[PDB]
């Protein structure tokens, strides 16, 4: 959707900036590290694909 | 979605008892004194300035974005010379906003040669709601304000391409 | 007045006395009524004190 992911706050609201970077941080995190994992496994997977082709 | 610059208080008929040509150094155009273009700063007219009462009671099927500030003069002369009275106040009432500003007079350290700031304040006023201002001082009144219809909340962008 | 030099924020802490009866305040402050005024760029208040039991 829609989205603008960039707040700004003043320098008596730290709490809300570290839960917003916080929120950013996590949805980063779990992101990247399902990326990378799925990328990997597809990988694998398309290889033994290809393979089962030539062998079928 | 939908944004309107007009007329909230037209500068000819609205202030009789006030100047209302104050000008800044700071706010230079042309080499010439200048202010902001929606917002005019009152002064007294005559000597005095008489107990200010205005309403505007919105009409738009919009919301209205009003602008306003209150003057801090660096020193109680500076107060004295422009609104003729050592202690005022700015009340600005809604339906569901309300505050009081005091002037606050202190010697500050300098900037853009100025000695004494000014303090920007906006509301939102929903369709059918009414807003007053009061004051007997340091009112830097609303000239233009917005209409407007929010859209997709998005945000900006500090870019130089 | 204090003027920020040193390159750094400075946290300032301060106080505001509220005695518990009109007397403490008499003997204390000699004054009925008194203020605290904090005026800073970004920072600006005033504090009144509430005597209360
Ligand atoms: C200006 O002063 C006159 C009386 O001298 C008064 O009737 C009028 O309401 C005042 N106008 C404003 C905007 O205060």
């Amino acid at each position: 959707q829609f989205t603008a992911v960039g707040k700004e706050f003043n320098k008596l609201e730290r709490r809300m900036e570290n839960l917003n970077k916080k929120v950013d941080d996590g949805f980063i995190d779990i992101w990247t590290y399902n990326a990378e994992l799925l990328v990997l496994l597809e990988n694998e997977r398309t290889l033994d694909f290809h393979d089962s082709n030539v062998k079928n | 979605s939908s944004f309107e610059r007009f007329e909230i208080f037209p500068k000819e008929s609205s202030w009789p008892n006030h100047t209302t040509t104050g000008v800044s150094a700071s706010c230079s155009h042309n080499g010439e004194s200048s202010f902001y273009k929606n917002l005019l700063w009152l002064t007294g007219k005559n000597g005095l300035y008489p107990n200010l009462s205005k309403s505007y009671a919105n009409n738009k099927e919009k919301e209205v974005l009003v602008l306003w500030g209150v003057h801090h003069p660096p020193n109680i002369g500076d107060q004295r010379a422009l609104y003729h009275k050592e202690n005022a106040y700015v009340s600005v009432v809604s339906s569901h906003y309300s505050r009081k500003f005091t002037p606050e007079i202190a010697k500050r350290p300098k900037v853009r040669d100025q000695e004494g700031r000014i303090n920007y304040y906006w509301t939102l006023l929903e369709p059918g709601d009414t807003i007053i201002f009061e004051a007997n001082g340091n009112l830097i009144a609303p000239r233009y304000a917005f209409a407007l219809s929010r859209g997709f909340g998005s945000g900006i962008i500090n870019s130089n391409a």
